[PDB]
């Protein structure tokens, strides 16, 4: 058998699930080639913020990634958040 | 029996809303909120006011400071309105010591 | 001594927002030496405005 | 005679400008709009030029006031100083 | 007579362009702008070194702050090849006291 | 007394750019309340890098 769920990775994202993020956006009617394109670009996203959040971790001699440290990693990139403390 | 003390806005922000609409409550996520717009404004506040400060060489930070900063960072109406109400804040506090 | 009562210097300035925690955030924190009397009062006042208007 | 003084911002030096910028074909009605455009963001900067400049109780504005006004809009600039 | 005295980073920048293109000159201009860049980024690592610092509650800036700031602003391997410059010179200077 | 004579932390690092400038700079610019020695050096040495990459 081979699942490995689809691929074990963002395909996980599912098509209906950014058709919901796109009608947030108030979009009507969406490529099929969008999808993956997508889901490279969040990828994107999410690295370097993660990159950065693990950074700080790694200076408190942590193993656990707190919520102070996406929330900072976010800041620096202009995407502050609010809501999650700081 | 160990505790910790954790200090927030929470109270003042309660009754700031109790003062402007007596017959509405507000959740924990949004007094969150709130306390984490009011810590990233006063960050904001204070870093702009210690660069002006350092670009003319002076040492310390000043009511004048605040007023200029604030006058940079807020746009238009609400700069004036918010230093309004800090000037009436002044004069009250200075005269009635 | 006489050790006239204490009223908060938020009551002074007729405000609701603290006073007192402000200036020890303003020198721990890194943003200046020293701070002027005044300065915290203008900054809770204007806190209090934004509070205010977006509530 | 004086045309509010936008007009000092002429046709040409703004077909040099597009030309810098990869335009090849202009239409009529893009100077006006320019010309806009370009006076919001030099409001913008000589607001807090100006405001900086108030206070220092100064009334000479000097280049560090317009470089930490562009700073803090999120377009330094380099080659003047700081 | 009155004199005042500007520092700036101009001689350092000289000395390292002569080393690594000795038959080569620059005009004041880029000087400046050289000068403007290395202020810029001094003040980014500070202030972000200041901020890790702020968040975690200790109040010594060390080595280590400056590292993970540089590992922070800059990317991949420029953050590499610049870390173990510095960790080459921590490791100089800390022996030949 | 002995009095050795002074050579540059500059020359003990090795490196072109300075030091001492860094350390006051660093200092005056609220930064933090205090400094550690190691840091400056640090810094000049991101700094050189990256100038003579430029250049």
């Amino acid at each position: 058998r081979h699942r490995k769920v689809l691929r074990d990775n963002i395909q996980g994202i599912t098509k209906p699930a950014i058709r919901r993020l796109a009608r947030r956006g108030g979009v009507k009617r969406i490529s099929g080639l969008i999808y993956e394109e997508t889901r490279g670009v969040l990828k994107v996203f999410l690295e370097n913020v993660i990159r950065d959040a693990v950074t700080y971790t790694e200076h408190a001699k942590r193993k656990t990634v707190t919520a102070m440290d996406v929330v900072y990693a976010l800041k620096r990139q202009g995407r502050t958040l609010y809501g999650f403390g700081g | 029996r160990k505790r910790s003390r954790k200090e927030s806005y929470s109270i003042y922000v309660y009754k700031v809303l109790k003062q402007v609409h007596p017959d509405t409550g507000i959740s924990s996520k949004a007094m969150g909120i709130m306390n984490s717009f009011v810590n990233d404004i006063f960050e904001r506040i204070a870093g702009e006011a210690s660069r002006l400060a350092h670009y003319n060489k002076r040492s310390t930070i000043t009511s004048r400071e605040i007023q200029t900063a604030v006058r940079l960072l807020l746009p238009g109406e609400l700069a004036k309105h918010a230093v309004s109400e800090g000037t009436k804040a002044v004069t009250k506090y200075t005269s009635a010591k | 001594k006489a050790r006239a009562k204490a009223k908060t210097r938020s009551s002074r300035a007729g405000l609701q927002f603290p006073v007192g925690r402000v200036h020890r955030l303003l020198r721990k924190g890194n943003y200046s030496e020293r701070v002027g009397a005044g300065a915290p009062v203008y900054l809770a006042a204007v806190l209090e405005y934004l509070t205010a208007e977006i509530l």
